[PDB]
């Protein structure tokens, strides 16, 4: 302008460093910042001041994976002990982002639910048929092959164990416990009287008590 | 760009109580540092080698 | 109750702590440029590598 | 009866569908506004299995 007022508005791709918390992934909220300042000058030569309290999101393209909850900018003054009256200035904009948890519910969670229900089904299958181990171990194989999708999709960071990973590991130990207990049931079924005599506690608890207690049965 | 008879590399120095000491380490702001998701720093020395 | 709150080597200033606050702190750390000293009310937690002191008397965080 | 392999066949079809999950996982868009038709059909068939 003819008064010397200058307005410059250049574009930029900002790649910022951000502490990412994955404790609640895929239902996690992130607070991400952009710290700006003058590099070679101090607050006595070049002063900066924010134009508004909140960033400008009037032309913001909706994301598809994230929802903007709040955003605000703050200006800071920093003094050092070596220089009593020299301030160092910086404006810090922050953005609070909530994740849309659908891609990760349909691609990682529903299969785990399915596998857990199947892990429970094995106990209604009679040992006379020779397929209890087939069923159990095939459920385990499917879960191990799904691990390939989990490793392809989930973030491989070691800051903490995510919630989705706690669930994957609960399912794993659930399946493995089912398999162990299935092997103990099969062993108890093919038990030869020639070598093993039924003890009194087993004949009392599993023949004369629970059968009667069991209501939902035939 | 220059040989050791023309340019000498050294480590920078500080002052605590009128005395000088060399800065034999990488400097890390303990307040503005976000740790890496997979790697934690144990040692970070610095050395002038001849 | 009454604590200093000025930064580093700034002209001394004071603040009044919130009802109940029995403590007072002094946080110091260094970066590429120099040494920063933060003072205020309470006894806060701090990231590793930072000096921290806490005091339950009056104007004792200088 | 023992030898018909009814569970064998059904659980092996489930395993094959679990491999098709990884194959599709490598191709679908990663947005979260709608569920694709291919992934919807995979969920359907795995629930029927
Ligand atoms: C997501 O992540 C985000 C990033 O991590 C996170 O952002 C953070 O948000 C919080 C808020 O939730 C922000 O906190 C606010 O920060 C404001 C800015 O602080 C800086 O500036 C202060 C002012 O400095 C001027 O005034 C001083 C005297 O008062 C002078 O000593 C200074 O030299 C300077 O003077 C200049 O300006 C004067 C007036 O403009 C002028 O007279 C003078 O001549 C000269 O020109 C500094 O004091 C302050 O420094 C303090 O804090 C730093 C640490 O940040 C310490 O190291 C320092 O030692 C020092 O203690 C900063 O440099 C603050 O103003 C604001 O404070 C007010 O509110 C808090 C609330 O707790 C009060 O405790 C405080 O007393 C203030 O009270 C206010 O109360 C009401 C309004 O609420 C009002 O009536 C009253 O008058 C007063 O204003 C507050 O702390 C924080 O900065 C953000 N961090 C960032 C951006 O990194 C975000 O929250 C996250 N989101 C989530 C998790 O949801
Ligand atoms: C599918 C599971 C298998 C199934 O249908 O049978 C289970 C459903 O009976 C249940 O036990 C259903 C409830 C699941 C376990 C309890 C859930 C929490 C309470 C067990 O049925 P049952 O009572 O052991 O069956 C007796 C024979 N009958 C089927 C002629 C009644």
């Amino acid at each position: 302008d003819y008064t010397g007022k200058i307005m410059w508005t250049p574009p930029a791709i900002f790649k910022s460093y951000c502490e990412i918390i994955v404790t609640h992934f895929p239902f996690d909220q992130q607070n991400c910042t952009m710290k700006l300042g003058i590099w070679t000058y101090d607050g006595t030569k070049v002063s900066i001041s924010p134009e508004s309290d909140r960033p400008d999101l009037s032309t913001f393209m909706e994301s598809g994976e994230w929802v903007m909850k709040d955003y605000r900018g703050w200006k800071h003054w920093v003094y050092y002990t070596c220089c009593p009256d020299t301030p160092y200035l910086d404006i810090t904009y922050h953005f609070i982002m909530q994740r849309i948890p659908l891609y990760f519910v349909v691609n990682v969670i529903i299969p785990c639910l399915l596998f857990s229900f199947l892990t429970g089904l094995v106990f209604y299958l009679p040992t006379d048929s020779g397929e209890k181990m087939t069923l159990s171990i095939s459920v385990l194989l499917s879960l191990t092959v799904f691990l390939l999708v989990i490793v392809e999709l989930i973030p491989s960071t070691s800051s903490a164990v995510p919630l989705i990973g706690k669930y994957m590991l609960f399912t794993m130990i659930f399946v493995i416990s089912s398999i162990i207990i299935t092997v103990v049931v099969i062993n108890t079924h093919h038990r030869s009287p020639s070598t093993h005599t039924m003890p009194q506690w087993v004949r009392k608890i599993f023949i004369d008590t629970i059968p009667n207690v069991m209501f939902f049965s035939t | 760009n220059y040989d050791a008879n023309e340019i000498t590399m050294d480590l920078m120095t500080d002052t605590i109580d009128g005395k000088d000491y060399p800065i034999e380490w990488i400097i890390i702001d303990p307040e503005a540092f976000t740790e890496n998701g997979e790697w934690e720093i144990i040692h970070k020395p610095a050395k002038k080698n001849i | 109750r009454i604590c200093f709150n000025h930064q580093s080597s700034q002209p001394q200033t004071t603040k009044t702590c919130s009802p109940g606050e029995s403590s007072c702190y002094n946080k110091q750390w260094s970066d590429f440029r120099g040494t920063i000293i933060e003072r205020g009310c309470g006894c806060p937690t701090v990231k590793p590598g930072i000096k921290l002191s806490c005091c339950e008397s009056e104007v004792c965080n200088n | 009866q023992a030898g018909g392999q009814k569970c064998t066949l059904s659980i092996s079809v489930l395993l094959a569908q679990t491999i098709f999950l990884f194959l599709i996982a490598q191709k679908v868009p990663e947005t979260s506004l709608n569920v694709p038709l291919i992934g919807k059909y995979l969920i359907f068939v795995m629930f029927v299995s």
